[PDB]
RNA sequence: AAACUCCAGUUGACACAAAAUAGACUACGAAAGUGGCUUUAACAUAUCUGAACACACAAUAGCUAAGACCCAAACUGGGAUUAGAUACCCCACUAUGCUUAGCCCUAAACCUCAACAGUUAAAUCAACAAAACUGCUCGCCAGAACACUACGAGCCACAGCUUAAAACUCAAAG
C-alpha cells in the first residue's frame, strides 16, 4: 500500500515468452513460501493444528534428507557385477 | 545487453521502449483471479479505465465462471475493447490463485495485447484478519 | 622400556573450525546494503540460514537488524531496495533454474 | 607421534609434494619424512624453538636439491 | 545438512518440551516410494475453444 | 564373492571342501533330511570371512557350535 | 547510559534543518542529555511512503544523534520527538557500540543423533 | 537512597577521579547508570556497616545483606508493577529465602544475627 | 585507561557554546555505514 | 488405547449437566 | 439457492484488531505460557527433599461492570441437503475473542514418565512405548461398575469447584 509499486514479485517477459515468463514466476512464489502460505491462509488454521503440521513437515524433512543422503552414498555401487558368476 | 528480468526503476534512466513509451506509462491490466470468477480491467499508466471484462459478464454462470475457458473468454473481451482505445503493450498485475490466473492472460494476448511483465499482488497479511473456519468436508 | 609406542596428544592435523562469512564483523541496522544482501529480491523474505550459510548467532542478528531497519525507516519490506541487486551474491539460492 | 606434530606442519606449509607415495614399497620415503628424519636430526644438535628449527630444515633441504614450493 | 536431532524427541535425558512428535520412528526403512501416476489434465482446450468460437461466428 | 574362485580352489588342492556359495538354510542342523541319514559333517569349519553379505555374522556360525563343531575365524 | 537517536527528518532547506536539529539537541540537553556527536547520513528516498502529522512524505533526511542520557530521560525525549511536525519519525535505541561484540572461534559441527530408539528388532 | 552523584563501585577507587571534569564525573556517576548500578552502592554500605570482613562475599551474612538489596529491589518494582505476577513470585520466594538464612544463622551465631536484625532492620518471626 | 579515554573524548562532546557550529558542520559532512561482504569474508566499502 | 474408558465417563457427566438442568 | 446490487474493480486517505518470511533455529519462564519494533524495570536460593487445604500463580471457556469493534463466531434466522437434519455445506448477525477493574480456579493442565544424586556392568529385558537400573525423599495406588455421583465441609463460586463414600449388582473389567 506505502511500498512503490511494480518493483515486488514482477517479472519481465522476453521475446514475448510470456510462458516461461509465468513458470518462472510461479518458481519464486514457491520458493520463497508465498504459495504454500497463501492456501493455507484460506481457513483458519488453529494453533494446534498448525503446531502438528509443522511437526510433520518436519520430521518429514529429515527423513527425507536422510533417505536422499543414504542414496547418494550408495548409487556409486550401482556399477555392473563385477564378479559374475560367483 | 543481458536481460534483465528485474523491472527497470522508475526513477533511473533506461533504453527500453515499447512504441517509444516508457514503462511507467504501459497500461495496466489488473487481473483478479478468485476461485469462482476472474475479473480483468486494463487502466491507464494514469488509473484512468479503460477496458472491463469478467466471467460474468461473458454469460458464463455459477460454477462455469470458475474455468479456464471462461477466463480465457474475457481476457478476449477485454482485449478487444482495450484495443479499441489504442492499448497494444499491457503490464499485467493478477492477484490471486484462482483458476484463471494464468488463462485470463492467455486471453489478453489471443485477443491482440503484448504482455510486457508479469506481476504479482496477491493480498498476504503478515499476522492481519483471522479468516474463516475451516470446511468440515 | 620401547620408544616406538604411541604417545597421548591432541589430533595434530585437526582442522581449524570454519567461520561464516559475518564472524567477527559487527551487523548494524543502519548497514542497509549488506542486510539487503540476505533478503529475497523479489518478495524481501529474510532467506533461512540454509540459504544464508550464517551461523546461528549471525542468524538471528542479522534477522534483528532487518526488522529494526524495516520499521525504523531504512529499509523496505515487500522487496529489495533496487540499489542493492548488484551486490555479491552470496545466497545459495536459484531461482532462474 | 611426535613426529606428527613436524608432519601436519610440512602438510600445511607446503603440501603434498608432486612426488606420489608408494606404499607397495616397505621402504618408501617421501619428501615430508625425509623432512622429518632432517628436522629430528637438527633436534639433536640442542635448538630447542620449532620456528628456527623448522626454517633450519627446509633450508638444508634445498642445499641437497629436494624442491620445496611453498602454497604460497 | 540435516535438520538436527538432539533434544528434539520426548525421552528420559531431555528436559525440555519435545520438539518433534513424530507418528513413526525416525528410522530409514530399506524401501523408497513408487514412482506417482501424473494426474491428468485435459488437453488441447485452447484449440477446441478457438474451433467453438469460430463455429459460433459462422 | 571376490574370493570364491580362490577359496574352491584351495579346498580341492589340500582335499578339503568349501561351501562359498549361498548357505541354504538347515545345511548343517537339517543334514541328515538334506543329504541323507548317513551323512558325516564337518569335523572343523574354517571361516575366512565371518560376515554374509549384508554384513552380518554367517548363519553357519550360529549352526556350528548349535552341532559342536569348532570354528575357526579370521 | 548511551543512547543512539536514529533521526528521519523532513526534506526542508538548510535554514530549517539546522533549526530542528538545533531544537532536537537542546531538548535532549534540556532532560539532562549529553550529546556526544552528531552524524548525517544525507538526504534518501524514503523506504516507504511515511505519513506524519498530515503530511505524506517521501524524501527525509537521516540524522544520527550519540549522547548519554539518564534512564529516565528516554520516556520524555520519546513524547518530544511525537509532537515535532518536522520529525517524520524518531527511534531512541541503546547504542550499538555499547554491546561488545563477543569473540567467536568457529561453528562447531553436530553429529547425528544416536540411540534415540531402543536396539530391539522390530 | 545513594545519591545520584555517587560515583560507580567501579570508578570510586581509581586515582584521580576527583580531579577530572565535571563532565567526567557526571558520567561515571549513579545519575547515568542503570538502576542494578545503585543497587551495588547499597550492598557495599550495608557490607560495611555490619559485616566484620566486607571482602567475604560467601558468608551467610553476606548473603543474607545480598538477598535483602535484591527483596527491596523487587518491593519497588512492585509498587509500579503491580500486576506483576513473575516479580511477585520472586518476591515472595525471596523472603522465604532470606527467613532460612536467618534461621540458620540464629541457630549458628547469635551474636552477629542480631547485628544483621539491626542494621538491615529485619524482625525475626517464628513460623506458625 | 578507560577514564583517561573519556576524558580525551569528552572534549569534542556537543556543548551549547559550540551547538550552533557542530550543527552546520554535520550538514557538511556524510557518513556511510553501508558495506558489503562477499562469499570470502571480505568487506567491499562503497565507492561513491 | 481405546477410549471406551472416557466414553462411559463422558455419557455419565452428559447426563449428569441434563439432570441438574431439568431440575 | 438465498443474499447483495448503497454492488464490484482501479487509485488515494485510513485501527483499542491480529502479528508473513526469519524458524531446517530449539531458546525464555515455576508451570500456564512466550516468536512485529523500541525503551524502562527484571528472571529467588552456595546441600537436597518438603502441602487438594497454608501462601502465590494457573490455557480456553464463563461471570460482574465500563469501553473498542476490522475480522472470526456459539446461539438465532434464511437457503440447500435429507425419510427426518434441531447437523455436516452456503449467507447473515449476536454473546464471545480485545482494553480497563474484579471474579471464577477447570483441561488429554499429558512430554499420561515426580524432585535430587549417580550408573551403563550384571538378570538388559513379560508385551508395546521413549533401553535397563541404583541411592534417597515426598505424593499417590490396592477387582469392575455404582462415581468427575450422594451426604458433610470449605469457597466472591449459588445449574459451580475442591474433597469424596455406601447399599444393591457382577466374574469379570482392564
Ligand atoms: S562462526 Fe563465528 S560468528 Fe559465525
Ligand atoms: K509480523
Ligand atoms: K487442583
Ligand atoms: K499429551
Ligand atoms: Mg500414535
Ligand atoms: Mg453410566
Ligand atoms: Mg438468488
Ligand atoms: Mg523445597
Ligand atoms: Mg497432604
Ligand atoms: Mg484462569
Ligand atoms: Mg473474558
Ligand atoms: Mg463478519
Ligand atoms: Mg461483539
Ligand atoms: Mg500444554
Ligand atoms: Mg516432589
Ligand atoms: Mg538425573
Ligand atoms: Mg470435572
Ligand atoms: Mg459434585
Ligand atoms: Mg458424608
Ligand atoms: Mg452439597
Amino acid at each position: 500500500a506505502k511500498h512503490l509499486k511494480f518493483i515486488a514479485r514482477t517479472v519481465m517477459v522476453q521475446e514475448g515468452n510470456v510462458e516461461s515468463a509465468y513458470r518462472t514466476l510461479n518458481r519464486i512464489l514457491t520458493m520463497d513460501g508465498l504459495i504454500e502460505d497463501i492456501k493455507h491462509r484460506r481457513y483458519y488454521e488453529k494453533p494446534c493444528r498448525r503446531r502438528q503440521r509443522e511437526s510433520y513437515e518436519r520430521c518429514r524433512r529429515i527423513y527425507n534428507m536422510e533417505m536422499a543422503r543414504k542414496i547418494n552414498f550408495l548409487m556409486r555401487k550401482n556399477r555392473a557385477d563385477p564378479w559374475q558368476g560367483c | 545487453t543481458k536481460f534483465s528480468i528485474y523491472p527497470p526503476i522508475p526513477g533511473e534512466e533506461s533504453s527500453l521502449r515499447w512504441a517509444g513509451k516508457k514503462f511507467e506509462e504501459i497500461p495496466i491490466a489488473h487481473i483478479k483471479a478468485s476461485h469462482n470468477n476472474t475479473q480483468i480491467q486494463v487502466v491507464s499508466a494514469s488509473n484512468e479505465p479503460l477496458a472491463f471484462a469478467s466471467c460474468g459478464t461473458e454469460g458464463f454462470r455459477n460454477a462455469k465462471k470458475g474455468t479456464g475457458i471462461a477466463a480465457q473468454t474475457a481476457g478476449i473481451a477485454a482485449a478487444a475493447r482495450a484495443k479499441q482505445k489504442g492499448v497494444i503493450h499491457i503490464r499485467v498485475v493478477v492477484k490471486g490463485l484462482g483458476p484463471g490466473r494464468l488463462s485470463a492472460m492467455h486471453g489478453l494476448i489471443m485477443g491482440g495485447l503484448e504482455v510486457i511483465s508479469i506481476t504479482d499482488n496477491t493480498p498476504i497479511p503478515h499476522x492481519g484478519c483471522r479468516p474463516r473456519k475451516a470446511r468440515k468436508l | 622400556s620401547n620408544e616406538d609406542l604411541p604417545i597421548s596428544m591432541e589430533n595434530p592435523y585437526k582442522e581449524p573450525l570454519k567461520k561464516c562469512i559475518l564472524c567477527g564483523k559487527h551487523v548494524d541496522y543502519k548497514n542497509v546494503q549488506l542486510l539487503s544482501q540476505f533478503v529475497s529480491p523479489f518478495t524481501g523474505c529474510i532467506y533461512g540460514r540454509h540459504i544464508t550459510g550464517l551461523c546461528g548467532k549471525k542468524q538471528k542478528e542479522i534477522t534483528k537488524a532487518i526488522k529494526r531497519a524495516q520499521i525504523m525507516g531504512f529499509m523496505p519490506v515487500t522487496y529489495k531496495d533496487p540499489a542493492y541487486l548488484k551486490d555479491p551474491k552470496v545466497c545459495n539460492i536459484r531461482y532462474r533454474e | 607421534y611426535h613426529e606428527d606434530r613436524i608432519r601436519a606442519k610440512f602438510y600445511s606449509v607446503y603440501g603434498s609434494g608432486q612426488r606420489a607415495f608408494d606404499l607397495f614399497n616397505p621402504n618408501f620415503k617421501s619428501t615430508c619424512q625425509r623432512f622429518v628424519e632432517k628436522y629430528t636430526e637438527l633436534q639433536k644438535l640442542g635448538e630447542t624453538d620449532e620456528e628456527k628449527l623448522f626454517v633450519e630444515t627446509g633450508k638444508a633441504l634445498l642445499a641437497e636439491g629436494v624442491i620445496l614450493r611453498r602454497v604460497g | 545438512a540435516t535438520p538436527s536431532l538432539r533434544g528434539r524427541l520426548a525421552r528420559f535425558g531431555n528436559p525440555r518440551k519435545p520438539v518433534l512428535k513424530p507418528n513413526k520412528p525416525l528410522i530409514l526403512a530399506n524401501r523408497v516410494g513408487e514412482r506417482r501416476r501424473e494426474k491428468g489434465e485435459a488437453t488441447c482446450i485452447t484449440e477446441m475453444s478457438v474451433m467453438m468460437a469460430c463455429w459460433k461466428q459462422n | 564373492r571376490q574370493f570364491s574362485y580362490l577359496i574352491e580352489n584351495m579346498a580341492r588342492d589340500c582335499g578339503e571342501y568349501a561351501h562359498t556359495r549361498y548357505f541354504r538354510g538347515g545345511m548343517l542342523t537339517n543334514a541328515r533330511l538334506l543329504f541323507g541319514p548317513t551323512v558325516r559333517l564337518p569335523d572343523l569349519i574354517i571361516f575366512l570371512h565371518t560376515l554374509n553379505n549384508i554384513f552380518e555374522p554367517h548363519v553357519a556360525v550360529r549352526d556350528a557350535a548349535k552341532m559342536n563343531i569348532p570354528t575357526v575365524g579370521i | 547510559p548511551r543512547y543512539e537517536l536514529a533521526l528521519i527528518l523532513k526534506a526542508m532547506q538548510r535554514p530549517e534543518t539546522a533549526a530542528t536539529l538545533k531544537r532536537t539537541i537542546e531538548a535532549l540537553m534540556d532532560r539532562g542529555a549529553i550529546v556526544r556527536d552528531l552524524e548525517n547520513l544525507g538526504e534518501r528516498a524514503l523506504p516507504y511512503r511515511i505519513s506524519a502529522h498530515s503530511q505524506q512524505h517521501n524524501r527525509g533526511g537521516y540524522f544520527l544523534v550519540d549522547f548519554y542520557a539518564p534512564t529516565a530521560a528516554v520516556e520524555s525525549m520519546v513524547e518530544h520527538l511525537s509532537r515535532d511536525i518536522d520529525v517524520i519519525r524518531g527511534n531512541i535505541v541503546k547504542h550499538p557500540l555499547t554491546q561488545e561484540l563477543k569473540e567467536c572461534e568457529g561453528i562447531v559441527p553436530v553429529p547425528l543423533a544416536e540411540k534415540l530408539y531402543s536396539t530391539k528388532k522390530r | 537512597d545513594p545519591p545520584p552523584s555517587t560515583l560507580l563501585k567501579d570508578y570510586q577507587n581509581v586515582p584521580g577521579i576527583e580531579k577530572v571534569d565535571d563532565v567526567v564525573k557526571r558520567l561515571l556517576s549513579l545519575e547515568m547508570a542503570n538502576k542494578k548500578e545503585m543497587l551495588k552502592i547499597k550492598q557495599e554500605q550495608f557490607m560495611k556497616k555490619i559485616v566484620a570482613n566486607p571482602e567475604d562475599t560467601r558468608s551467610l551474612e553476606a548473603r543474607i545483606i545480598a538477598l535483602s538489596v535484591k527483596i527491596r529491589s523487587y518491593e519497588e518494582h512492585l509498587e509500579k508493577h503491580r500486576k506483576d505476577k513473575a516479580h511477585k513470585r520472586y518476591l515472595l520466594m525471596s523472603i522465604d529465602q532470606r527467613k532460612k538464612m536467618l534461621k540458620n544463622l540464629r541457630n549458628t551465631n547469635y551474636d552477629v544475627f542480631e547485628k544483621i536484625c539491626w542494621g538491615l532492620g529485619i524482625e525475626y518471626t517464628f513460623p506458625p | 585507561r578507560e577514564v583517561l579515554q573519556l576524558q580525551e573524548e569528552v572534549k569534542n562532546f556537543i556543548t551549547r557554546e559550540n551547538l550552533e557550529a557542530r550543527v552546520e558542520a554535520a550538514l557538511d559532512s556524510r557518513k556511510n555505514y553501508n558495506w558489503a561482504i562477499t562469499r570470502e569474508g571480505l568487506v567491499v566499502r562503497p565507492q561513491r | 488405547k481405546n477410549v471406551l474408558k472416557i466414553r462411559r465417563r463422558k455419557m455419565n457427566h452428559h447426563k449428569y449437566r441434563k439432570l441438574v438442568k431439568k431440575t
